[PDB]
């Protein structure tokens, strides 16, 4: 008897395209599928139909795409649902599905991080869906003052506008001094709001700027020489600063800010640089001398006031955050799945720090015990570690701990994580595993998956394929087949990998097989593939000109930009020294890109307590008219 | 003129002056044809004046590739030789400051003399005039820099200009910078709420309207001569509604139960599944059910549904066994579970409006009573119908309610559904008024309501039957009372008596019955649809449309702010700045609230400044040398005493001197400070010669906040400049350059202030302007004419020299108008006295001597009072010219001058001015 | 070295 599947993302978005993935497994012939959305519970609207043929030819896998449209159903706050309903011929494969309200992305950029009163902000509002393509929609936008209370409100369309809404607000000569607030949400999704903020004050730009850092990213609490900071002045168009330093240190416990009275230290600049160095003994005795190891995760922060020889110019700078360690290191195994296959490979993906949370290069790293397998990081910090696993269901405890030759043992970073067994079909004792190379992965590059299968010989052949998926930025990307003939445990899938496929992407897999009676027993695995972080296309300002010299004032200049055919481009200068008195809220590549992360669906590195949770945890649902289903997913957002 | 100097002229410097802090604010489209798949677009720009590096950030869309930031680009803007001037954000008129113009010099080999001069401006006075401006003449090494101090007093409010020019002997290289800063009053900003007030029409408005006006606030305390706004804010309340909770999810889990028995029993099992769907459904309460069981729940109800169809009799009617004569009553029950079903699972028309037809056509008397011939069996499943009097009305509004629920279904098939509602329900309201039992009155009640019918005294019964406003109830089974008060709340729901309902809705929840159980049947099905109608009916909202017609007084009428429930928490409301009154009337449901502060200046009981540190700075002659030279060095001590105004000793301090022109400190006295507890001078700063010692910052570990500390060094005069310019001095701790003290100092001027002419809050200043002698030998009768009948000379007098008054600041001249040659604005009569002022640095230019007779004429710009106090400044454009006496023109020295005079008195007189 | 194990395949454990 056949077995019809769909498989959706387990949220799905209105105003956005959303594929559903089909398959009719051991079906002969033709088959038509109707799929409908209705609203859940009462079915009564049609929200959207698509049909398509599942046919041998493409091997009676294939999809349809649909738009959920902006309803007056949807907008307490109580989470709403549709029901996708999926029509194989006669019969029907229906799942409940969560809806989230937003339906994009909104990015403000203010022309500057600070003003004074009296001035104007000028600011736009770039109007992106999911896939951060321009879109054209209804934004309202709000500026707050520091109460949070609305100032002003305007409602614009960027239609035909490539997603670019240029606004402004001036700032009145009376008006309260602090963090000001631009805040902004899609017509339809009011709960999404998004926001930048910049701060109004009375200030004059400063001559030059000033740069505290402390030798290393840290203050190792055993190093006898204390921490050292260089203190670099340079005036903002380039030249050294000749002056005098005022240098104070603390040391934050918590929320808890404690000055060190006794390192306060006069020092000249000379040449642009000067050095200074909160002695251990001081940091010490200005905590009522406790042992050095109550000091050990604290941080250290310097504040530094630089005046210049003639008295006629003065700027402060802070560094803060500079953790007190055992160990230049940390190790973390967020990207590592917490379940493994027992009987199969388990692959570690280690994550190493320095403690300002920068990746570390070039660490060696190994697993305690067992065959002593030893990596180095990448220079995205990660390192790849493979041990074997017994086939128990004895859960998983993995220490990892770095090897750095320079180190003592005390001072190398450790970290243990456990892994939790598979739950198989009727205790079938059949996995999956997927494998891949974790270097760093460009678009235009082909990536390996591996297709690893652990199943008794006597069944093994008769799994002929698998079903793989691609899940990126929330919706599915792409699906297909990795076929696989009689005797094979590993076969590879050469996916060549696109900028379709920034930041990272999941590839979840699956096969299917009869257990005699007719019992239907689906098994899958996932792992999630971090992609190099880039545009998609490119944008390069440079100069049209040969650098025979620094520009004059008032002199001509041809500016050179490099970018996408068609795109629309907006420009700004600003003074560097408004970047010395605010340098927070500006826009970034980094800064899209993380906030794409925050809202991806799925939440795990992979793997799963079962094939059900494999699924969800990678944000898709699964369900079959043989029963087999994911469970209701919980809340939008991801667990803790 | 002559004087001829390897240097760049004044006139030909254009300063610097386009700084702004971005720029570039610019769209531009890749529209250039790819190459390698990569547009490129050729951009000119035009650099500002700023000597910065200039950060330039891009942002590209595009429909294919989506947002893209680039990195910044940077480019640096950059010159050899350049000014800073470092101006304050703003200043306060009419206080003196100091401003530093700094002076870079980047060329790597070659040293700098340099002439750098700060412009004159009426909105300033500094010791730049008009007929010169006040120029320095310094050296500059290379790899080097210098500051350049300025004291300046701004005299007017608002945004002004200062102005730096500088220029290179022997390298004919220049820049001038000319910046903005803010002049405010001396008043400190003040916020005082004078009022607020909530409004309200229909809920505290006596006839439909809300007064509330408001009078202006005095400001008694403002200072004179500055602005001063009023902000009334208006902020509105979207106002929402007060909804009872909906009974939580986990409280029907027990209601999804599975049918059997026969034809009465079966129904028994169907009902609490059916009506937990629907109050499940209607409450959107799945997700905290579980919402996968929502499709189990579905298929039970397809099988009671399926279950109760082998108990149809031919006739479509229904009983408990196949054989039995069928029940009026199951039979309508039967309609009532079913057609609350139809959404749930598929219902047969044929089989609900069959049971319908049935009723109507079979059971119905001619008088509207629908009659029960074969009672249920299982009484306990028809909740108060049981052992009721008024049975006739009581199963009447049974039934009727059924067919009114199969109605909408039933009506294209049962062509007697119309007359049979009509005729039930003119039986009910005949007799609604002898209803004694409140079970019936709630139950014929709502049917009556369905009709539009429960009007005047049968509304009145219904309403005033229930027991405090809340429930319905009669002796017995307490699930009668629950049941009827079930009706009755959708009776009140029906008649959107929405003010009735909120007590009913309580008294319902408060009985926390979640049905189920033997005799449940009527109060599980009653109590769920009743409080599911309640949660539809719920109003979302209240309304908000506030329309407050709030034109002030002399502002005529335009559109004023609604907040509309939309945008009532925005605050958007463009205000007059004059104090006007408040005349406010507000019409609309809703309520919002309304607030009216006073902006303005005002005047602080004392000083706002010195607040942390206090700051003594004296000057004075230094004695005799015990060498005894030839001590041409004029040498002055200077002292300065500094305490810290808190409760503990300041930490690292600075001490920021400026000298006065051409003054320079003695070395042995700083090498004697800079060796010292507590003090650091800087060895870059100890071993210079001049051309960088105008300029010294002295460095204090600490400074006492018990007491004074105090310092003193020689400076000496190592060259003469006619004029010199105050020094100054600065004190703050290094952590805040706010919570400093300036001290000036100058061995002439009283405090080392600028002298300024200042009457309230208006000042002139009095470095300028000055009187310009003249020779006698040169001026003839035509040129005296021609003068003074300029329409700028306001007026022309002969006087006598009453009275001298010499003092440091301004001199005085009480002058005697003996003839009034040319009259002006001041309406002066002969033999009335008038004082003319003359400022101190302008006493080397007038000869004036008491009881000597004078001709004089000036402008009326030169004016200085009101007309009680009128006074006569002598300025650059004033005429004093001495008389000579009758006695003295025999005089052959004074014939020409004799002989201009009189005739020029004569024709002044006599035949006036052409034209 | 990396294997499974199983009775089967290019990769069994041994
Ligand atoms: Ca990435
Ligand atoms: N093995």
């Amino acid at each position: 008897s056949p077995m019809y599947s769909i498989i959706t993302p387990n949220i799905l978005r209105l105003e956005s395209e959303e594929t559903m993935v089909l398959e009719a497994h051991d079906a002969q012939g033709d088959v038509p599928v109707t799929v409908t959305v209705h609203d859940f519970p009462g079915k009564k609207l049609v929200l959207s139909s698509e049909k398509t043929v599942l046919t041998p030819a493409t091997n009676h896998m294939g999809n349809v795409t649909f738009t959920i449209p902006a309803n007056r159903e949807f907008k307490k706050g109580r989470n709403k649902f549709v029901t996708v309903q999926a029509t194989f011929g006669t019969q029907v494969v229906e799942k409940v599905v969560l809806v989230s309200l937003q339906s994009g992305y909104l990015f403000i950029q203010t022309d500057k991080t600070i003003y004074t009163p009296g001035s104007t902000v000028l600011y736009r509002i770039f109007t992106v869906n999911h896939k951060l393509l321009p879109v054209g929609r209804t934004v309202m936008v709000n500026i707050e003052n520091p109460e949070g209370i609305p100032v002003k409100q305007d409602s614009l369309s960027s239609q035909n506008q490539l997603g670019v809404l240029p606004l402004s607000w001036d700032i009145p000569e009376l008006v309260n001094m602090g963090q000001w607030k631009i805040r902004a949400y899609y017509e339809n999704s009011p709960q999404q709001v998004f926001s930048t903020e910049f701060e109004v004050k009375e200030y004059v730009l400063p001559s030059f700027e000033v740069i505290v850092e402390p030798t290393e990213k840290f203050y190792y609490i055993y190093n006898e020489k204390g921490l050292e900071v260089t203190i670099t002045a340079r005036f903002l168009y380039g030249k050294k600063v000749e002056g005098t330093a005022f240098v104070i240190f603390g040391i934050q416990d918590g929320e808890q800010r404690i000055s060190l009275p006794e390192s306060l230290k006069r020092i000249p600049i000379e040449d642009g640089s000067g050095e200074v160095v909160l002695s251990r003994k001081v940091l010490l005795d200005g905590v009522q001398n406790p042992r050095a190891e109550d000091l050990v995760g604290k941080s250290l922060y310097v504040s530094a006031t630089v005046i210049l020889h003639s008295g006629s110019d003065m700027v402060q700078a802070e560094r803060s955050g500079i953790p007190i360690v055992t160990s230049p290191y940390q190790i973390h195994f967020t990207k590592t799945p917490k379940y493994f296959k027992p009987g199969m490979p388990f692959d570690l993906m280690v994550f190493v720090t320095n403690p300002d949370g920068s990746p570390a290069y070039r660490v060696p790293v190994a697993v305690q015990g067992e065959d002593t397998v030893q990596s180095l990081t990448q220079g995205d910090g990660v390192a790849k570690l493979s041990i074997n696993t017994h086939p128990s269901q004895k859960p998983l405890s993995i220490t990892v701990r770095t090897k750095k030759q320079e180190l003592s043992e005390a001072e190398q970073a450790t970290r243990t994580m456990q892994a939790l067994p598979y739950s198989t079909v009727g205790n079938s004792n059949n996995y999956l595993h997927l494998s891949v190379l974790r270097t760093e992965l460009r678009p235009g590059e082909t990536l390996n998956v591996n297709f690893l299968l652990r199943m008794d010989r006597a069944h093994e052949a008769k799994i002929r394929y698998y079903t793989y998926l691609i899940m990126n930025k929330g919706r599915l990307l792409k699906a297909g087949r990795q076929v696989r003939e009689p005797g094979q445990d590993l076969v590879v899938l050469p996916l060549s990998i696109t900028t379709d496929f920034i930041p990272s992407f999941r590839l979840v897999a699956y096969y299917t097989l009869i257990g005699a009676s007719g019992q239907r027993e689906v098994v899958a695995d996932s792992v999630w593939v971090d992609v190099k972080d880039s545009c998609v296309g490119s944008l390069v300002v440079k100069s049209g000109q040969s650098e025979d010299r620094q520009p004059v004032p008032g002199q001509q200049m041809t500016l050179k930009i490099e970018g996408d055919h068609g795109a629309r481009v907006v420009l700004v200068a600003v003074d560097k020294g408004v970047f010395v008195l605010n340098k927070k809220n500006k826009l970034t590549q980094s800064k899209i890109w993380d906030v794409v992360e925050k809202a991806d669906i799925g939440c795990t590195p992979g793997s799963g307590k079962d094939y059900a949770g494999v699924f969800s945890d990678a944000g898709l649902t699964f369900t079959s008219s043989s029963g087999q289903q994911t469970a209701q997913r919980a809340e939008l957002q991801c667990p803790q | 003129s002559n004087l001829d100097e390897d240097i760049i002229a004044e006139e030909n410097i254009v300063s610097r002056s386009e700084f702004p802090e971005s720029w570039l604010w610019n769209v531009e489209d890749l529209k250039e044809p790819p190459k390698n798949g990569i547009s490129t677009k050729l951009m000119n720009i035009f650099l500002k004046d700023s000597i910065t590096t200039w950060e330039i950030l891009a942002v590209s869309m595009s429909d294919k590739k989506g947002i893209c930031v680039a990195d910044p680009f940077e480019v640096t803007v950059m010159q050899d030789f350049f000014i800073d001037l470092r101006l304050p954000y703003s200043v306060v008129r009419n206080e003196q400051v100091e401003i530093r113009a700094v002076l870079y010099n980047y060329r790597q080999n070659q040293e700098l003399k340099v002439r750098v001069e700060l412009l004159h401006n009426p909105a300033f006075c500094s010791l730049a005039t008009t007929k010169r401006r006040h120029q320095q003449t310094v050296t500059i090494p290379p790899k080097s820099s210098l500051s350049v101090p300025y004291v300046i007093v701004p005299l007017k409010t608002g945004l002004q200009e200062v102005e730096v020019k500088a220029a290179v002997y022997h390298h004919f290289i220049s820049d001038g910078v000319r910046k903005s800063l803010k002049v405010v009053p001396e008043g400190i900003r003040m916020n005082k709420t004078v009022a607020v007030r909530t409004l309200d029409p229909e809920r505290l408005g006596r006839e439909g309207v809300q007064k509330e006006d408001i009078p202006p606030a005095d400001l008694s305390d403002q200072v004179p001569d500055t602005e001063s706004e009023t902000r009334i804010l208006l902020q509105g309340t979207p106002v929402a509604q007060m909804t009872e909770d909906a009974v939580d999810a986990e409280r029907l889990k027990h209601l999804i139960v599975t049918p059997s028995g026969c034809g009465e029993q079966n129904m028994i099992g169907m009902t609490p599944t059916v009506i937990a769907v629907h109050y499940l459904d209607e409450t959107e309460q799945w997700e905290k059910f579980g919402l996968e069981k929502r499709q189990g729940a579905l298929e039970l109800i397809k099988k009671g549904y399926t279950q109760q169809l082998a108990f149809r009799q031919p006739s479509s009617a229904f009983a408990a066994f196949v054989k039995r004569a069928p029940s009026t009553w199951l039979t309508a029950y039967v309609v009532k579970v079913f057609s609350l079903a139809v959404n749930l699972i598929a219902i047969d028309s044929q089989v609900l409006c069959g049971a319908v037809k049935w009723l109507i056509l079979e059971k119905q008397k001619p008088d509207g009573v629908f009659q029960e011939d074969a009672p249920v069996i299982h009484q306990e499943m028809i909740g108060g119908l049981r052992n009721n009097n008024e049975k006739d009305m009581a199963l009447t509004a049974f039934v009727l309610i059924s067919l009114q629920e199969a109605k909408d279904i039933c009506e294209e098939q049962v062509n007697s559904l119309p007359g049979s509602i009509t005729k039930a329900g003119d039986f009910l309201e005949a007799n609604y008024m002898n209803l004694q039992r409140s079970y019936t009155v709630a139950i014929a009640g709502y049917a009556l309501a369905q009709m539009g019918r429960l009007k005047g005294p049968l509304l009145n019964k219904f309403l005033t039957t229930a027991k405090d406003k809340n429930r319905w109830e009669d002796p017995g089974k307490q699930l009668y009372n629950v049941e009827a008060t079930s009706y009755a709340l959708l009776a009140l729901l029906q008649l959107k008596d929405f003010d009735f309902v909120p007590p009913v809705v309580r008294w319902l929840n408060e009985q926390r019955y979640y049905g189920g159980g033997y005799g449940s049947t009527q109060a599980t099905f009653m109590v769920f649809q009743a409080l599911a109608q309640y949660q539809k009916d719920a109003p979302d909202h209240q309304e908000l449309n506030l329309d407050v017609s709030l034109q002030l007084p002399s502002r005529s009428s335009k559109i004023t702010h609604r907040i509309h429930w939309e945008s009532a928490s925005l605050l958007r409301s463009e205000e007059t700045k004059e104090n006007e009154g408040f005349t406010v009337t507000a019409e609309g449901k809703g309520q919002g609230t309304l607030s009216v502060v006073t902006m303005y200046h005002a005047k602080a009981k004392d000083q706002l400044t010195c607040n942390k540190f206090d700051l003594k700075v004296t000057i004075k002659p230094a004695p005799e040398t015990e060498k005894r030279p030839q001590d041409a060095k004029n040498t002055m001590i200077l002292e300065i005493c500094t305490r810290y105004r808190g409760d503990q000793d300041a930490t690292m301090s600075i001490l920021d001197i400026s000298m006065m022109t051409g003054f320079a400190p003695d070395t042995d006295d700083l090498k004697q400070l800079a060796n010292g507890v507590d003090r650091y001078i800087s060895k870059y700063e100890l071993d210079k010669a001049f051309s960088d010692r105008n300029t010294l910052i002295i460095y204090l570990d600490k400074v006492s906040h018990s007491e004074d500390d105090c310092l003193a060094f020689k400076v000496h005069q190592y060259f003469n400049v006619e004029l010199i310019q105050p020094g100054a001095v600065k004190v703050y701790a290094y952590y805040n350059l706010e919570e400093s003290c300036t001290r000036f100092y100058h061995p002439e001027k009283e405090d080392g202030k600028l002298n300024k002419l200042c009457r309230d809050e208006l000042c002139r200043c009095a470095e300028e302007n000055c009187f310009i002698q003249k020779s006698d030998d040169k001026v003839t009768l035509e040129e005296r004419l021609d003068k003074a009948c300029e329409p700028g000379v306001d007026y022309v007098y002969k006087t006598r020299l009453v009275k001298v008054q010499l003092s440091n600041d301004f001199d005085e001249y009480i002058m005697a108008i003996e003839q009034t040659i040319k009259s002006g604005s001041d309406e002066v009569q002969v033999g009335q006295q008038r004082t003319f002022i003359s400022p101190i640095k302008c006493r080397e230019a007038l000869k004036l001597e008491e009881k000597k007779h004078y001709l004089m004429w000036g402008l009326s710009s030169d004016f200085w009072g009101e007309k009680p106090n009128l006074s006569y400044i002598i300025g650059k454009d004033t005429w004093v010219e001495h008389w000579p006496e009758e006695d003295e023109c025999q005089d052959e020295e004074n014939q020409k001058q004799c002989q201009d005079l009189g005739a020029f008195t004569e024709s002044m007189v006599v035949f006036g001015c052409p034209n | 070295x990396i294997c499974v194990w199983q009775d089967w395949g290019a990769h069994r454990c041994i």
